RNA sequence: ACUGUGAAGCUCACACGCCAGUGUGGGUGGAGUCGUUGUUGAAAUACCACUCUGAUCGUAUUGGGCCUCUAACCUCGGACCGUAUAUCCGGUUCAGGGACAGUGCCUGGUGGGUAGUUUAACUGGGGCGGUUGCCUCCUAAAAUGUAACGGAGGCGCCCAAAGGUUCCCUCAACCUGGACGGCAAUCAGGUGUUGAGUGUAAGUGCACAAGGGAGCUUGACUGCGAGACGGACAUGUCGAGCAG
RNA sequence: UAUAUAGGCGUCUGGGGGGAACGCGGGGAAGUGAAACAUCUCAGUACCCGUAGGAAGAGAAAACAAAAUGUGAUUCCGUGA
RNA sequence: GCCCGGAUAGCUCAGGGUAGAGCAGGGGAUUGAAAAUCCCCGUGUCCUUGGUUCGAUUCCGAGUCCGGGCACCA
RNA sequence: AUCGGGGUCUGCAACUCGACCCCGUGAAGUCGGAGUCGCUAGUAAUCGCAGAUCAGCAACGCUGCGGUGAAUACGUUCCCG
């Protein structure tokens, strides 16, 4: 839907920590972002579910 | 001679539903899903060692059992055959998955 | 891997067949193919195990479609009896239909034939027309607020950078000289203080730059939050600062 | 119509109907409220049908309870609320 | 939401190792002159993307435009 | 064929526009679709020579010469006059 809602999950513990939007035509591939994960307690890579 | 050829119940045509077996157990082999969704391995025959071939076969199964496709529907190990060069039959029991050598 | 529990070699039958020719069994004899084989997408058809395509058989399970039969059930078809009177009813028997039809429970359709109801408000009377939420300006009377079917517009998005941070720069317009080249493309010099530009309406701002360029990155975080703005309420808005 | 049945005679014993309220078992609305209305309420009310008794229905665990060796048929009051 | 069918030349429509045919258009034939017959041409991202294979218009996945039937009590 | 270079002749004059000579370059073309033309004997097929026009030729055209010289005609069934 051009700009759908996406959810970012930690790569270590796999907890859904954030939700955001991206353009699915400008950025067709799964987003990769470093975000603070409270469960781990530090900054871990996050990937689109 | 004799070998191992399992019939994993997966859809080979779908790209996601694919298997790539790779085990190493002497008691570094490779495997893949054929067109008809069949897996190939190396085993012994009935007229051979008892605790040697059986122990080596367990490691290959575990890698395959850990490689079951997520979307696979139905029974996974439909049949297993370890028949010899000319010896017909010799079909193993697919139920056994823990403590194969006993 | 096969070979006198008899191959090649011939000859007999059938199957498909684009007769390209292969496969199966039969009769005589008596020792075969085959491995690097040579073109190869890929190798030998030495053989083997799993298996696809269609066509063949078999067992066991399993659903339908038909044709009969009489015995359930059905007949406002005939004849007797209860019955002296009876086109009611019941019983007996003959003649037809027949596991169908009818009915009970479950289930899918058509269903104004019937029933219960809905069909907004504003409005210079009602209807037709137009409007209903959010953002910006004027009316608005130099704090805030202020109406009319008063005057003008925009929105129901977009950007993985057009966000964060560090460093650097000054536009638009005009004049003059230059191959195509022209009012107007790229280049050089000069005047030039904001007249350019800020994703998108308008307003308030921004040249100190919030405008232009480049390097690294994800704070487009987690637990909180003194003190306030605004308000019938429900909503809404700003925020220093502490820790990770 | 044969076994026999339906029926036909004779004789004894019962029933029918009425009543104000209370009872038990069935069938069962709408006005109204929801500031509209269909789920819902009104309400198992109004009304109707079948039957009683001086009262009726229920009643003697195929029950509660929760590790306490607890209660011990049913009915009706007050709390639990 | 679920299950099928369609997308191929200017137009219409057939199809694991071929992209084809009729109406079209063009040049040349036959005729005193035409049509139809003839010959020869150019016409094509096989809806758009990726996957398997030495190789896909053909098999698989996603998406776009369509069409039919059955679902839908914030 | 095409093209580069160097030459000969006529013409006052070879750029648009002559022929010929030499050196080099070396395209298409592997017998040609539907269709279509000529010929019955010195003919068709083929080979060379001369003339007109004319200074020079675009002549592979036109008019004549001679050399070597074939196959076939069942018959009006069909097209044209
Ligand atoms: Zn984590």
């Amino acid at each position: 839907d051009v700009r759908p809602k996406i959810t970012l999950a930690c790569e270590v513990c796999k907890h859904r920590n954030y939700i955001t939007k991206k353009n699915r035509r400008n950025d067709p591939d799964r987003l990769e972002i470093k975000k603070f994960c409270p469960n781990c307690g530090t900054h871990q890579p996050h990937k689109e579910s | 001679t004799v070998e191992v050829a399992i019939r994993l119940g997966v859809d080979p045509r779908k790209a996601d539903q694919m298997v790539r077996g790779t085990v190493n157990l002497p008691h570094k082999i490779n495997f893949r899903v054929d067109k008809q969704a069949n897996l190939h391995f190396i085993i012994g025959k009935a007229s051979f060692d008892e605790t040697k071939l059986a122990e080596n076969y367990g490691a290959a199964l575990d890698e395959v059992l850990r490689a079951k496709p997520s979307s696979s529907k139905g029974r996974y190990l439909k049949k297993v055959t370890v028949s010899t060069t000319t010896g017909p039959g010799i079909p193993v029991d697919p139920s056994v998955t823990r403590n194969f050598t006993e």
